[PDB]
């Protein structure tokens, strides 16, 4: 049925500009009225923008007027977002939504896309190294892990035995540590017996600065 | 631009016997001058303009709150709908003529 | 601009219990309230609109109600497919306005973690950098305190923490601490430790280990 897919979003400087893109099928696109909004991580939604579908009206939050515009090209079902003047609280996964009625005010959000993440810092781009944890612990089983650190920015994705291992698999929330680089681990509890027959590498992938490790896991 | 605002009706929709029918409608915000939204339909999910509006473009002159708005319209013979404002509030008036 | 609020901010309830949220405005909305829908790492799903009318495909055991100025979310039967965070949204004036959100949790019984430690990788410290690893797995409930101790001395800072969210298995949750030093100052100590402590264990749990051995 309905997918709203976004794209767009990256590392930008304080002070920078981007542009936002939203693709849409499944609904005509011409006569609903589209909306942009933002949830910054770990925190509540937040309705930034709207578009009447007609292009007649649009409406902005209080906190970005003057910087932020909207707008739509309704040929290509693709509905646009430009950024301004960013400063460091627009960090944060924009979303893009669709209007419950057609020929709305964007009143509200009946369906969302995945959302793109934008991060407004000063740091640069920098893939991460990852190191083993040993397995050593013995409390019911072995527990080996790695861990991703000194990366910028997010996201990171990391799966086991390219995803053959899944069962008792912990994938942490990455920490912004005080030098500005993210940094989260990824552990798997496995049976202790199994520490001399299996073989375990992690597959970490880092999108932003196209990079792909893998670390093999041994006591 | 078009009032956002949502409207009020004063007195339902009468007849005046020319084949039009007429609603006087009070706007409640104060987003200055701004066009009245008002369209005759044949259905709710097609707005299709099936009825000609008699009042030339209905506007709200005043930068003020409550201002009233007369505003006339022929709509087409037999079912129809006279449909006031956007969004969720949105007010939809069945009307028969004739 | 509308505040809006929900309370409470987390409840914790049993697959097949009733629950409601509550969600106040500071203003007077009529019916114009929505409710959201958001599991971890997903995008929000919406559910009711006019506080009352459920959107098309969301279970009847969803229902909402109240008018003015306090709505409710009702959840009459707690299936594991619901358990997520929940956001009202009013629809009265332009600045459309959501509410803090609402953390549906599933309840099990008190589980007693298991605590891991791991030792900076060889690999790690030809970079000049040694990072010590606190792992606490399938805990339940959440809160859970670690105290690194260095040399079996209170050792503050450079310690950030990390917890998984519920487990969709055994609803338990995992942390994970960092303990982030120079290989200057980390050659400088010997005893390493971090001290567990939970609801389910009778006492702190002491995992440690010197350098070498």
């Amino acid at each position: 049925e309905v997918q709203l897919l976004e794209s767009g979003g990256r590392l930008v400087q304080p002070g920078g500009s981007l542009t936002l893109s939203c693709a849409a099928s499944g609904f005509p696109f011409s006569t609903y009225a589209m909306s942009w909004l933002r949830q910054a991580p770990g925190k509540g939604l937040e309705w930034v923008s709207g578009i009447t579908g007609d292009s007649g009206s649009t409406y902005y939050a209080a906190s970005v007027k003057g910087r932020f515009t909207i707008s739509r090209d309704n040929s290509k079902n693709t509905l646009y977002l430009q950024m301004n003047s960013l400063t460091a609280d627009d960090t944060a996964v924009y979303y893009c939504a669709k209007d419950r009625l057609h020929s709305g005010l964007g009143e509200l959000f009946s369906y969302w896309g995945q959302g793109t993440l934008v991060t407004v810092s000063s740091a640069s781009t920098k893939g991460p190294s990852v190191f083993p944890l040993a397995p050593s612990t013995s409390g019911g089983t072995a527990a080996l892990g790695c861990l991703v650190k000194d990366y910028f920015p997010e996201p990171v994705t990391v799966s086991w035995n390219s995803g053959a291992l899944t069962s008792g698999v912990h994938t942490f929330p990455a920490v912004l540590q005080s030098s500005g680089l993210y940094s989260l681990s990824s552990v798997v509890t496995v049976p202790s017996s199994s520490l001399g027959t299996q073989t375990y590498i992690c597959n970490v992938n880092h999108k932003p600065s196209n990079t792909k490790v893998d670390k093999r896991v041994e006591p | 631009g078009v009032c956002s605002k949502a409207f009020k009706f004063l007195g339902t929709p009468a007849d005046t016997g020319h084949g039009t029918v007429v609603l006087e409608l009070q706007y409640t915000g104060t987003d200055g001058p701004c066009k009245v939204p008002i369209s005759s339909v044949a259905s709710l999910n097609d707005l299709t303009p099936v009825g000609r509006l008699v009042t030339v473009n209905p506007f709200v002159s005043v930068a003020t709150a409550n201002a009233k708005v007369l505003i006339e319209l022929e709509p087409p013979f037999g079912d129809s709908y006279i449909v006031v404002g956007r969004g969720e509030q949105q007010i939809n008036h069945h009307w028969h003529k004739s | 601009d509308i505040q809006m609020t929900q309370s409470p901010s987390t409840l914790s309830a049993s697959v097949g219990d009733r629950v409601n949220i509550t969600c106040r405005a500071s203003q007077s909305i009529n019916q114009w309230l929505a409710w959201y829908q958001q599991k971890p790492g997903k995008a929000p799903k919406f559910l009711m609109y006019k506080a009352s009318t459920l959107e098309t495909g969301v279970p009847s055991r969803f229902s909402g109600s109240g008018s003015g100025t306090e709505f409710t979310l009702t959840i009459s039967s707690l299936q594991p497919d619901d358990f997520a965070t929940y956001y009202c949204q009013h629809y009265f004036s332009y600045p459309w306005t959501f509410g803090q959100g609402t953390k549906v949790e599933i309840k099990r019984t008190v589980a007693a973690p298991s605590v891991f430690i791991f030792p900076p990788s060889d690999e790690q410290l030809k970079s000049g950098t040694a990072s010590v690893v606190c792992l606490l797995n399938n805990f339940y409930p959440r809160e859970a305190k670690v105290q690194w101790k260095v040399d079996n001395a209170l050792q503050s800072g450079n310690s950030q923490e990390s917890v998984t969210e519920q487990d969709s298995k055994d609803s338990t949750y995992s942390l994970s601490s960092t303990l982030t030093l120079s290989k200057a100052d980390y050659e400088k100590h010997k005893v390493y430790a971090c001290e567990v402590t939970h609801q389910g264990l009778s006492s702190p749990v002491t995992k440690s280990f010197n350098r070498g051995e």
